[PDB]
């Protein structure tokens, strides 16, 4: 069984050129027709296309026919899947997978490389106040594009009871995303909360403390 | 050209139940030469690429343990998970792979089931830097909530909702909805609890 | 009524278990849980780890035959080893349509083919399921569904005489298309109009046969690649291809070449 | 000024594939646009294609565009005309030519070579008579497929008077040509006649004496 | 996509006579960023690759002599030869090269002229080979006559025609003229010939 | 009336040719043949054999600009020789739409400018005339008649630093295409969206130069090309470039520089 591995995660602007390379190790590599398979976030797979490395005999999906081009180097064993010009709505995870011959599963899976389209906007973090009348304390972040946003609590020192919630876009684009931690009304007075805010796109890095009014 | 169909999309089961999960094929898929249904069962896991499961919709592959079990004929197959564990949650997609262009199916979400749970809520106003931005958002937050049955309703004298994926630990759940505006209550209404709960904040 | 213990680890909730394991009436039994002889052994025997299937007989050969006539084999009675996929000598291609060569080894087929001629370089494509040229026209179709393996490499230095090898032939001109695996090995004088010529070769009347060019400073594209088209069916009586797989000893759970059945 | 050296003469059955060659020997072949022309018989040109050489910009034209495949080899200086199935149509003389830029005449032309494609068939030579009453003699060439017949008087010892006159093409498709000398009545008693007709595709080498009836 | 036409197709003049051939495009073939004209004139020999003559349509390539001329604008060119020689008899062809596809002119042929002469004929009856086969072919030959104005009559009581190329030595050409069929008479009109001529054999 | 011989061997006929020619009135003089001061002497001058056009000072270089703003330079007043068509150094590509480069030396031409900039390894053929792409729609357009010569090179050794070579850059978002040999060389903030962001470069407002990646472990594809395009254009008063022609004296026939003259 001959392992893929993948090239990596690159991050474009609309409008460039990309090559993504999926290499192959490992022994008995003489049979394997290489597939393409792009998962959008959330989403199920949908197959994009096959060749056989060498020959070079490339079939393709409808839907993508000519979008994206499929070539394959035999010497180094590598397959190469290049946009032209890729657009904005090409964020998404791609994965190839080998098979041993056609018409059949496809069974040795690459880990896969993410890519994402946007221009980076940082992230405006405000502190809600727990309620004065255990309790519930967090930071909400906003206006943060596109994702990831980490938020980690205390440096980490505290790691029970804190829920994170998926961002969910609104009408600007922005995604909000909201972590709150549940304290009981003992510790409220001692323990300092610092939400640690990293977007990493926009290279901003925050410790924003959470206080009661 | 031969779209597949699932069922059913989310399905909950206890600890030790079966699960059946079906897939339906547009056209009958047997190879005439080896009289061997072509079409396999692959599990994914959140945040990893997916394993081949089963092949020829009736083998399994190294490693598998006997739990999961793969039947059917014609166009029918179903996947029968014997007795779940806490390992199984994940999602489930059947393949056919007669002839290019090969169709996915939409998947199958399997997470398990716990007793009824009543949501303690939350209610947080915006802070004095929400005011000064020009767009105040105030939050209100369930927690600890099973099953997903319920609605949040604000009260005045525009509105979203995030939902988080199951607690591993305790099948419990945390819903936030928020409410973004240029006497404000949270009141909610979920199955287990017997009246309606109320939080407002002058 | 003592003794029953927990088989397994997975965890049940009522669902009846009907499972095969060791109680006591410690001997072999099968039980029903709650949340006639029974077969006291099982033994397995496939066929002695020797006589393999003569593999070479057929990839190394002193002679190919020509393409119009192709060499046809049948090996079986053996334990096939598949080491061939790794490329130990040259080997330009590996398709296998149809079934995985990786996994092929665990299962038991009958009667594998191999069939094996000798073709031009830019034409290895067209030994393919769905292709229209000469070669897939009249010399050698495959059918639609196929479940078998091309391999061809080539061998510049054995078929490439300076003066050039001639004695490799095809046949160019046919009345119709073959039915797959048909070989028709014939020298008539092709009527090509209503010229009655009654085999003379002239004007409007050819003769099908023409031999290939080979020379050893040619280019690539017409180089003499070595074919071998393996062919995998599954009937009845099973008892012949057997991929390697050790066996125990003979006395029950049986388990013979994958009523009556002849010990191997 | 780089001279071009073409392949040389085939003749092919109907149904095969055929590859011509164009060779460019020279200095300065940095920048010549090869293209290539094909004269039917006793016809006008009729341009065809132009490849440069490298980086394998082929311009075609409408009537030939996809019937015919020129391809450019630049490590050793060549350009390929490939057909994958040529036709009974194809008997003409190819010239390959090389501009020296886009929108230039072609200055330099290769030899060029001659394609045939048929099935042959011998030549029937029967010798004329001259009439009993200068007098003319002569033998007549029938049946012969295809052109050419080499007609030889007297293995070349007679060269004056002797007309040849180009095959002309019958219903039944085998050319038929007539080659006569004028020989004085003083002549016509001594000195022998013997007609040498050669047909190179057929083989066919024949001596046949020219008698007075 | 820009067909050119060629007048005249064949033209006779005397040695030491000017001649003039002339080219029309379809369209304009002149760029506008070096005002000129693109446009060339190729000569080629019976049995050689053409030579460049003329490009730029103005210009001549190095070796040319000078009794070529080219003239011409807007769409319409010409070719002049001041004084014709022995060495000039061959095709002419007009090519513009302004866009892709370039197209090719018609050709025209340029031959000598002679004063008319008076063909001696010939009539060659069937030999005994012929009669065996089942085709009797009878021909009649016209020898050494100019112009080629003239028309073969054959008489009993189905034909093909080949004429020769002009002889280099003296412009007299030659017309075989022969019938196939499975008082046998050859009767020829000839522009210098006063009378029509006859040949019969019994 | 005596003296009149055969100048030239053409056999004419009936064909009055005028002729200039020596004959007894030996003088020159002009005759009209049946089958005023005339110039005595023809002079030529061109410019001196030296002071050549620095080709050297836009082929070899230090630093070449970037393609967004590229450098273009004016050479006149000097012999050109066009030896450079020689591959004397590497030499990827020679295109010289619309004028011979080999017969190019014999004419007189009219300040040939030199465009000179540095491209990525696709992108090469974009610079031609009727392209569709980036680089010929918001950086450098050539007119749909073109009357001049591509050069482009490879150097992998001096654009190809371990670390990255970023300083060579290119526009991408632009308004609108570019009118033929238009430079356009701004860092304003391209408002992709309705958001009037006022050059603060956040969500929907993009900066329009982007760098190149330059690595020397990478592939042929993305590498750097140097290119030169030449221009040629003719005009008026062509006393400027013209390819190498020996002279005579000066004292009549005259050819200048191919009512008032400055000898050259
Ligand atoms: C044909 O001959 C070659 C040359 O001997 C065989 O290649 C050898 O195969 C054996 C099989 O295990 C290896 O141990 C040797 O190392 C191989 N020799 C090499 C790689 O030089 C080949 O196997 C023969 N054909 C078949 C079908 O066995
Ligand atoms: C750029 O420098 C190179 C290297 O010197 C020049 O190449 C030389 O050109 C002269 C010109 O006649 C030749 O005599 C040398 O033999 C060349 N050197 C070689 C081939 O190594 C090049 O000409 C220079 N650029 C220009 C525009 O002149």
């Amino acid at each position: 069984q001959m392992q893929l591995v993948q090239s990596g995660t690159e991050v474009k602007k609309p409008g460039e050129s990309l090559k993504i390379s999926c290499k192959g190790s490992g022994y008995g590599f003489i049979t394997y027709w290489i597939g393409w398979v792009r998962q959008m976030p959330g989403k199920g797979l949908e197959w994009m296309g096959i060749i056989y490395p060498g020959d070079s005999e490339t079939r393709y999906s409808p839907s993508f026919q000519g979008q994206v081009t499929i070539s394959a180097d035999k010497s180094i064993n590598t397959a190469y899947l290049q946009w032209s010009s890729l657009k904005a709505s090409d964020t998404a995870i791609y994965y190839c997978a080998g098979g041993s011959g056609i018409s059949t599963p496809m069974d040795v899976w690459g880990q896969g490389t993410t890519v994402t389209v946007a221009s980076t906007k940082g992230p405006s973090v405000f502190p809600l106040a727990p309620s004065s009348k255990t309790a519930a304390l967090g930071c909400l972040v906003k206006d943060y594009f596109p994702e990831p946003v980490t938020v980690s609590w205390n440096s980490g020192a505290l790691t029970s009871g804190v829920h994170t919630f998926p961002a969910v876009l609104q009408s600007s684009g922005l995604y909000s995303l909201s972590s709150v931690v549940t304290v009981p009304s003992s510790s409220l007075g001692t323990q300092t909360y610092i939400c640690n805010v990293n977007h990493k796109p926009s290279n901003t890095k925050v410790d924003k403390k959470v206080e009661p009014k | 050209d031969i779209q597949l169909t699932q069922s059913p999309d989310s399905l909950a089961v206890s600890l030790g139940e079966r699960a059946t999960i079906n897939c339906k094929s547009s056209q009958s898929v047997l190879y005439s030469s080896i009289n061997k249904n072509y079409l396999a069962w692959y599990q994914q896991k959140p945040g990893q690429p997916p394993k081949l499961l089963i092949y020829w919709a009736s083998t399994r592959e190294s490693g598998v343990p006997d739990r999961f079990s793969g039947s059917g004929s014609g166009t029918d197959f179903t996947l029968t998970i014997s007795s779940l564990q806490a390992e199984d949650v994940a999602v489930y997609y059947c393949q056919q792979y007669y002839s290019t262009p090969y169709t996915f199916g939409q998947g199958t979400k399997v997470e398990i089931k716990r007793t009824v749970a009543a949501p303690s809520v939350f209610i947080f106003p915006p802070s004095d830097e929400q005011l000064k931005s020009g767009t105040a958002s105030v939050v209100c937050l369930l927690n600890n909530f099973y099953p997903r049955e319920a609605k949040v309703q604000w009260k005045v004298d525009n509105s979203q909702e995030s939902v988080t994926e199951q607690d591993s630990k305790d099948s419990t759940y945390s819903l936030s909805s928020t409410l973004t505006l240029s006497v404000y209550a949270c009141e909610v209404t979920h199955q287990g609890l017997s009246s309606p709960v109320t939080k407002s904040f002058n | 009524t003592r003794g029953v213990y927990y088989p397994d680890k997975v965890f049940r909730s009522s669902v009846l278990h009907s499972t095969q394991d060791l109680f006591l009436p410690l001997q072999p039994r099968t039980f029903l849980l709650k949340y006639r002889v029974q077969p006291t052994e099982s033994i397995v025997r496939f066929p002695n780890i020797t006589n393999l299937c003569p593999f070479g007989e057929v990839f190394n050969a002193t002679r190919f035959a020509s393409v119009y006539a192709w060499n046809r084999k049948r090996i079986s009675n053996c334990v096939a080893d598949y080491s061939v996929l790794y490329n130990s000598a040259s080997f330009s291609t590996f398709k296998c349509y149809g079934v995985s060569p990786t996994k092929l080894n665990d299962l038991c087929f009958t009667n594998v083919y191999a069939d094996s001629f000798v073709i031009r370089g830019d034409e290895v494509r067209q030994i393919a399921p769905g292709q229209t040229g000469k070669i897939a026209d009249y010399n050698y179709k495959l059918p639609d569904d196929f479940t078998g393996c091309v391999i061809a490499w080539n061998s510049n230095n054995l078929d490439s005489k300076v003066g050039g090898n001639y004695n490799y032939l095809y046949r160019l001109f046919r009345k119709s298309n073959l039915k797959p695996f048909e070989r028709d090995i014939s020298t008539e004088i092709y009527q090509a109009g209503s010229t009655p010529c009654n085999g003379v070769e002239g004007f409007n009347c050819y003769f099908p046969l023409q031999s290939y060019g080979f020379q050893p400073t040619n280019g690539v594209g017409y180089q003499p690649y070595r074919v071998v088209v393996l062919s995998f069916e599954l009937l009845h009586a099973p008892a012949t291809v057997c991929g390697p797989k050790k066996s125990t000893n003979l006395v029950v759970n049986f388990n013979f070449n994958g009523d009556a059945v002849r010990d191997p």
